[PDB]
RNA sequence: UAAAUAGUACCUGAAAUCGUUAAGAUGGAACGGAUUAAGAGAGAAAACAAGUAAAGAGGGGAAU
RNA sequence: AUUUUAAAAUUAUUUGAAUUUUUCUUCUUAUAAUUUAAGUUGUUUCUAUACAGUACUUUCUUAACCCACUCGUCUUGAAACACGGACCAAGGAGUCUAGCAAAUGUGCAAGUGUAUAUGAUUCUUUAAACAUUUUACGCAUAAUUAAUGUAAUAUGUCCAUUGUAGAUUUGUGCCCCACUUUGCAUACAAUACCGGUAAGCAA
RNA sequence: AUUUCACUCAUAUUAAAUAAAAUAACUCCAAGUGGGCCAUUUUUGGUAAGCAGAACUGGCGAUGAGGGAUGCUCCUAACGC
RNA sequence: UUACCGAUACCAAGCCAUAAAAAGAAGAAAAAAUUUUUUUUUAGAAUCUUUUUAUGAGUAGAAAAUCGUGGGGU
């Protein structure tokens, strides 16, 4: 069932699963266009793992943007200074690869910068 | 730089003030029509004679099954008429040789004549008409009278009931007025029809075929 | 002659040691040129394409002024300077330069 | 340049890109042009209509470097030398230019062209051509053999 | 579904966008579609379209052609989209303005000696936007030898198409079909 | 244009009269034949329906 | 010895498989697609609170 | 942020008139706002006066109504009483070369390519880059016939063959169409001219 | 028969009607294909066949959705969320 | 004979993608406190930005945008 929450509006949830990802452990739950002959899928029979298609993709006026109404940055050392103007739109995330003291001092400088940060307890 | 804003409104004021005079005539004509009907029928009634009324020159026609398992002639014309969806309509204008070729597309179509109230309606509810340039027509609501002014305002037919009478008489205006027109979409009736495989005119209960003057009552419900 | 502003945006808005693309979110895109205003990736506002312009940075701790040939100086002191070399952008320069102080 | 490849774009799709139901076998017609006259001479004759048969007497060492004779249209004449030397030329009406042809590396004189009237050339050629010569005279030019 | 020919979606055919990834020429075709955008001349229209035409269809045009097409009104000023090449044919040249992407070093000479100027597209542009006082000219597009390859194919009755070989001797396609006394004949 | 909420051109009084200049004149016309007294129907049922 | 969950099959130690504990389900297949409802886990970046006065810890830069 | 404006209607004035003959009667002269114009706005609560919970969002497991035949394959016809597949992890298949053609991009352009090879205070990287005294060759500039060989208007003029349309172009009625001016490219023809073979003549 | 001149033959709805008629026309490169089958109607051989073989058209294959309990071809109808 | 139930067909609306289409190479708005401060923006990227319409099935088959892997200059 679609989603809705205030303004973005999400049409699917639920990521899609390979077929037969069930019964056989050597197919893994990505999932892949099955080409097949009598492949069920492909035929869209009633009711059995239905596939993703162009139609489900969410409005390009909301598209990307993040529950917090803000689309997400990655930083990595000391990149900030492309923040200071747009810190209404983008919300900073720190990169799985920095220590605890670069991190700190990353936190610091956001958080008296005034934007938010998505993992703000890593490693600490 | 600034008097072409007042002559442009000047403009559009005659336009409607001569709109209102073309509607008051229409409406005189309208009722000059069903009283000479009305009085002739009575005149043939008192005397021994007897009056008909020529069919009405302008039919409406619907479609009724879907796209699949069609002869190529009957597809290709289809296409030649604008009849591309299951639950289009369009008018057209009564020749022999128009007739002749309805013939080979009876069983799949409903057509009759339209009478004044259901064409009104036809026009303002579901009309949509041709904007942009040729072969790119970008098709749109009415909603005013801009666009009809200025691709067929040149034939002094600006306006919409302009279009209401030309389209109810068979007038000078219909190579334009029709190609103009977008081809009518129409919702499923109301109660539904009687039967898709069979005639109207079969005894047993039926749809397909010449309607006459019962069209208006199915398209009351088309709407 | 040879090169233009004009000419030099067709060279820059590709292959560019300025250039940050966001990878998470795909409609970020970042300009780090140190002559911009805003970070936006535009021929209109980057700094190395504009015939003359100006902003404000920081440089290792402190805030860094410059003015394109490529002058480097050290509020009312900031707005002084900008109406010395004054040329919407000149408001929006002097809050970006409010907000960029408080930061240590 | 592997990643370009048509290949490269039909990973998963059993097929390959050449065919299901015909399957892609290993010289299906016939190796190189096998199919002449029994199976494939369609082509030949749609294609190649002169391809088989044999015309003509025999060259037994033909040695190539005899015959040997580059070309040279009538009217290239004036382009060959420098366009000054053409424009002193042209002006002047007791001087004319001698082009000594095998110098440049050329062999015969073909009439082809048209040259600019009341201005004689003096040429200098291994061959010549009848209608090069009667347009070289026409023109006060002279042809003058040399080997 | 519809009853339209190719799903109801109108199909062109031709460039949508320079494939020529050229900085100064990508620059002078996003000039020359905005003049043609704005004005509603079909000069600035068509000479954009001719910018965008692959290498095969901007052909060279020789000084002996452009003079002689000039011959008739001698005032005006031609617009090329592809290159001119000097011919060395060609005796004398009179005073002719011209417009080309390309040149050639001796060609630029003959020009210039002669007293015209070589006229880019950019002051084609600065001096007349309008097309006005210019003619339009192009080379022989069909003229490449690889067009002796097409039409009818080599083999058919009544047909002038160069058949691929390795060689123009005596032993290659010279007996079976092409000549009576082997067989039929073309 | 921006295209808005298409105005129903059959009961939206203001976009039905912008559409047909005499709409308002016509349904006054309508009220007028509408709003009359019983009594002159009451006295002349029988008047035409004898002739 | 820094680590012995590095102890001579000795860097990391996934999968098929098996074991333990817990929770749940169990009337000739199991697993699933779409819609939920209940449970059990987690979760603050929109899921209310900017500033305003005071005091504790810090910090910075301009002015001389 | 230069059509959410115009008018369109409504109210309340005023203007003249009208007619179906008047409290939704109509047509505007002039005024100020309303919106049925010109895509849903307002009011009261709750979340809630808290920093993780039973609420709230989400993952997972269970159930519930409806549906759902093992995939891959050759095949007109696959779930088949057609064949391979007990399971897992790793490896596993349109590549390379010579030659040609076509499409595209680039340089140069009647020329093009610098081949073998040559010189240099280049001589870790340098088995690369640089450079090439006033016809070396390939491919192209002209074709054709087995072949001796022959070889593209023709000196009236540095006009450059002729038609039918045909892009532009200069103007007459700074944006259309009809009138004369140029006639790209090309398309369909016609003409000449070169080789070849016929035929007539023929020293 | 040709060329050049006269003159002018609806063209403002357009030498009948109607046309999502320029989604055209052409040229080039190239893959797959080259065992078919079912259905109304016509029809050949055979007694007949879910047979063998053809004919105008539509489908199946290449395709699911609702119905015929169920079905490769029947009826409605062809699929973005 | 009415009334009904009944589709991924039809109609109205929303969103996606493709194709076409119309058009484009520089300025202050609002709210909250109390005239002054604070609070959000103040946009111009042509294989782009804004907007309109139509359409949306597919095996063999072809093309485009793409997402990853071992390396290499930058």
């Amino acid at each position: 069932a679609v989603k809705k929450v205030g303004k973005i509006i999400k049409k699917r949830t639920k990521k899609f699963t390979r077929f037969q990802s069930n019964r056989f452990m050597r197919v893994k739950p990505a999932w892949r266009k099955p080409r097949g002959i009598d492949c069920r899928v492909r035929r869209r029979y009633k009711g059995t793992n239905l596939m993703p298609s162009i139609g489900y993709g969410s409005n390009k006026k909301t598209k990307f943007l993040l529950p917090n109404n803000k689309y997400k940055y990655v930083v990595k050392n000391k990149e900030m200074e492309p923040l200071i103007m747009n810190h209404t739109k983008y919300c900073v995330q720190i990169a799985h690869n920095v220590s605890s003291k670069k991190r700190k001092q990353i936190i610091e400088r956001a958080k008296q910068m005034n934007v938010s940060v998505i993992n703000a307890k890593a490693r600490l | 730089a600034a008097k072409k804003i007042k002559t442009l409104k000047l403009i559009n004021k005659k336009k409607r003030n001569d709109l209102r005079q073309r509607t008051l005539r229409y409406e005189e004509e309208y009722e000059s029509e069903r009283k000479k009907i009305i009085e002739l029928k009575r005149e043939a009634r008192k005397n021994n004679c007897f009056y008909r009324e020529a069919e009405k020159k302008v039919v409406f026609v619907i479609r009724l099954k879907g796209v699949n398992k069609l002869p190529p002639k009957v597809r290709s014309v289809f296409r030649l008429l604008r009849l591309l969806q299951v639950h289009n309509g369009v008018f057209v204008k009564v020749n022999k040789a128009t007739k002749e070729m309805l013939k080979i597309v009876e069983p799949y179509v409903t057509y009759g004549y339209p009478t004044l109230s259901t064409v009104r309606k036809l026009l303002y509810k579901r009309g949509y008409v041709r904007v942009g340039k040729v072969r790119r027509y970008a098709r749109k609501k009415i909603q005013d009278n801009a666009d009809i002014s200025k691709h067929l305002g040149k034939y002094n037919v600006h306006g919409i009931e302009d279009m209401v009478y030309q389209l109810y008489t068979c007038g000078p205006v219909f190579k334009k007025v029709n190609n103009f027109l977008w081809a009518f979409k129409l919702k499923p009736p109301r109660k539904g029809f009687k039967a898709k495989r069979h005639a109207f005119n079969e005894p047993r209960p039926g749809d397909w075929g010449n309607r006459e003057a019962h069209i208006n009552e199915l398209i009351n419900r088309m709407i | 002659s040879n090169v233009s502003n004009a000419l030099v945006w067709e060279l820059t808005r590709k292959s560019n040691c300025f250039i940050k693309k966001n990878k998470a979110g795909k409609k970020g895109v970042f300009l780090c040129d140190p002559l911009n205003v805003n970070y936006k990736n535009t021929p209109s506002s980057s700094g190395l394409v504009k015939s003359n312009s100006t902003n404000v940075t920081l440089k290792d701790g402190k805030v860094v002024f410059s003015v394109k040939v490529v002058n480097h100086f050290k509020m009312k002191n900031v707005e002084k300077l900008l109406q010395q070399h004054g040329s919407k952008n000149k408001e929006k320069l002097l809050k970006k330069y409010k907000r960029l102080s408080k930061l240590y | 340049a592997t990643r370009f490849k048509k290949n490269r774009k039909k990973r998963g799709h059993v097929s390959a890109g050449h065919g299901r139901v015909g399957k892609h076998r290993k010289h299906p017609g016939g190796r190189g042009k096998a199919g002449g006259l029994h199976h494939m001479r369609i082509n030949f004759d749609k294609y190649h209509p002169g391809y088989f048969g044999k015309v003509g007497m025999r060259h037994l060492n033909l040695l190539k470097n005899r015959t040997y004779c580059p070309t040279i249209n009538v009217d290239k004449l004036w382009g060959l030398l420098p366009e000054e030397k053409k424009k002193e030329f042209s002006e002047n009406k007791d001087i004319a230019p001698v082009i000594d042809v095998t110098r440049k590396g050329y062999f015969k004189v073909l009439g082809n062209g048209k040259l600019k009237h009341n201005q004689p050339i003096v040429v200098k050629a291994r061959y010549f051509s009848s209608v090069a010569e009667k347009k070289i005279k026409a023109v006060g030019g002279q042809c003058i053999l040399v080997a | 579904g519809i009853a339209l020919k190719n799903v109801g979606r109108i199909k062109k055919h031709g460039r949508k966008h320079l494939v020529s990834k050229n900085p100064y020429l990508r620059l002078l075709v996003k000039l020359y579609n905005f003049l043609a955008r704005r004005t509603n001349a079909n000069f600035n229209k068509i000479i954009a379209k001719r910018l965008i035409m692959p290498k095969r269809y901007r052909p060279p045009l020789s000084l002996s052609k452009l003079q002689y097409h000039m011959a008739n009104h001698p005032n005006d000023i031609a617009v090329v989209v592809g290159s001119i090449t000097d011919d060395k044919r060609l005796f004398s040249l009179k005073q002719l303005k011209v417009c080309a992407l390309r040149f050639t070093e001796t060609a630029r000479k003959r020009i210039e000696d002669a007293g015209g100027e070589c006229l880019t597209f950019d002051q084609l542009a600065l001096k007349y936007p309008t097309g006005k006082k210019c003619v339009l000219l192009r080379g022989p597009t069909k003229a490449r030898t690889a067009e002796k390859h097409f039409g009818k194919a080599p083999g058919k009755p009544k047909s002038k198409a160069r058949p691929y070989v390795r060689s123009k001797g005596r032993k290659f396609e010279k007996a079976r079909g092409r000549r009576k006394s082997r067989a039929y004949k073309k | 244009k921006k295209r808005l909420q298409n105005k129903n051109s059959l009961t939206n009084f203001a976009v039905r009269c912008r559409l047909n200049p005499a709409y308002k004149l016509l349904r006054s016309l309508a009220v007028l034949r509408m709003r009359k007294s019983i009594l002159e129907k009451s006295k002349n049922k029988k008047e035409k329906r004898v002739q």
